[PDB]
């Protein structure tokens, strides 16, 4: 089920996804896997899927994705708790750089998250400004960015809120 | 708390054609150019970050958004299964780079000290990768923090910058060596040194014969004699 909605979000890039969740009762195992090649230059809307689990469960959650370097392709593995020891990104909206050698792996939760972004002045109004992964393969090394992203109309998201508003 | 994305993802989940269209939408990056401080490790830089350094200041911006980055585009927009045979292929030729061999020829012209050059080929690679995208000085020194001979790369103009694809294919070509950017005495430089490969067998003795029969610039020979007085007290750390 949001493994059909994380495949249409990820349908414009060329990331590969793997085929059940209690929205009463939320597991601790790995939700989702999505997988990246060598080569490759998509990008990851972190922000959009951590915050479309958080709307998934009816219990109070922090969402987590982990980012790992498998040795040949790219891992995005997704939780709707940071399982205990799992890594987070000590970045900041700036300085979002993070190379990853073999083996090697990073984080980000939504709460980590929103620390980052009310650090860094960034606007908190609905879909306006975006935290994605920008990822590059470079083997052995897998190349990440925590890069904010808006929209190229702010106009047409006013807009497409409305709508949303409008049907409730 | 906040629960403002509560309205969305409910009209997301009834609009998956709105869905498509708002994910691709995010599309705008919102910092372009980020300020950096030297010394800069260039392993910090991503495929798509162009580094610019200048009396503006240091900065590590987006390649897609840099007007410098995109003027350069059309020229070197080159694949890597050539770019790495080319160096490869050009180690075993290296006559027309008289700006290489001139440091080699003005710091020790012996062939002891031609062999210390050739045993680290990354060093050319790093050479030819820079001189592609143009004016560039090389200096061979001894690394006092690790037998090993580190390279510094003294840039010409008082303004630097170096493409997106320009540091992705050299620090694709210098795995195995870091590269940090430094300010010497008003001139830009890149320190590569071994941190911690199919290449050619080279004949230093058969370069050696070759150097003989080359006719360098006398004011190159004495720019790089100058060149090596100037860096000699720099320093660079670890
Ligand atoms: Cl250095
Ligand atoms: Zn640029």
């Amino acid at each position: 089920t949001l493994v059909q909605r994380l495949k249409l979000i990820l349908s414009g890039g060329n990331l590969r996804c793997s085929d059940a969740c209690d929205p009463e009762r939320p597991p601790t195992r790995c939700v989702f896997q999505v997988h990246g090649q060598d080569g490759s230059n998509d990008t990851f809307p972190l922000e959009y899927v951590l915050r479309l689990m958080r709307s998934w469960a009816h219990v109070p959650c922090d969402p987590y994705v982990r980012v790992q370097n498998t040795g040949v392709s790219v891992l995005f593995q997704g939780f709707f708790f940071r399982p205990a020891d799992a890594p987070l990104a000590a970045i900041t909206a700036e300085h979002n750089n993070v190379i990853l050698a073999s083996t090697h792996s990073t984080g980000m939760s939504l709460s980590a998250l929103d620390d980052i972004k009310r650090a860094g002045g960034v606007d908190t109004r609905p879909l306006r400004a975006m935290m994605s992964v920008s990822c590059f393969v470079r083997m052995p090394r897998v190349q990440l960015s925590f890069r904010f992203m808006g929209p190229d109309d702010a106009s047409q998201t006013q807009r497409l809120l409305d709508r949303a508003e409008m049907r409730q | 708390g906040t629960d403002r994305y509560a309205p969305y993802f409910a009209y997301a989940a009834a609009q998956p054609s709105d869905e498509v269209t708002t994910v691709r939408g995010l599309s705008n990056p919102l910092i372009k150019t980020a300020p950096v401080t030297l010394p800069f490790d260039l392993g910090q830089a991503v495929a798509d970050n162009c580094l610019s350094l200048s009396g503006m200041g240091y900065y590590l911006g987006l390649g897609g958004c840099c007007p410098t980055c995109a003027a350069a585009e059309p020229r070197l927009g080159s694949d890597r299964a050539a770019l790495v045979l080319a160096y490869v292929q050009q180690l075993n030729s290296i006559y027309e780079y008289r700006v290489f061999l001139a440091s080699v020829a003005a710091r020790d012209p012996s062939e002891r000290a031609l062999e210390e050059v050739l045993a680290h080929p990354e060093l050319f690679f790093a050479y030819y990768v820079l001189r592609d995208g143009r004016d560039v000085r090389v200096l061979f020194f001894e690394d006092p923090d690790a037998g090993a001979l580190m390279m510094y790369v003294v840039f010409p103009e008082k303004s630097v910058h170096v493409h997106h694809r320009v540091l992705d294919r050299l620090l694709g070509a210098c795995a195995g060596h870091r590269i940090v950017a430094h300010v010497w005495q008003t001139m830009f430089v890149l320190v590569v040194r071994k941190k911690g490969d199919d290449v050619p067998a080279v004949s230093a003795s058969d370069i050696y014969c070759k150097m003989r029969d080359i006719s360098f610039d006398g004011e190159l020979l004495l720019e790089y004699k100058r060149l090596y007085a100037a860096f000699e007290d720099f320093r660079p750390p670890r």
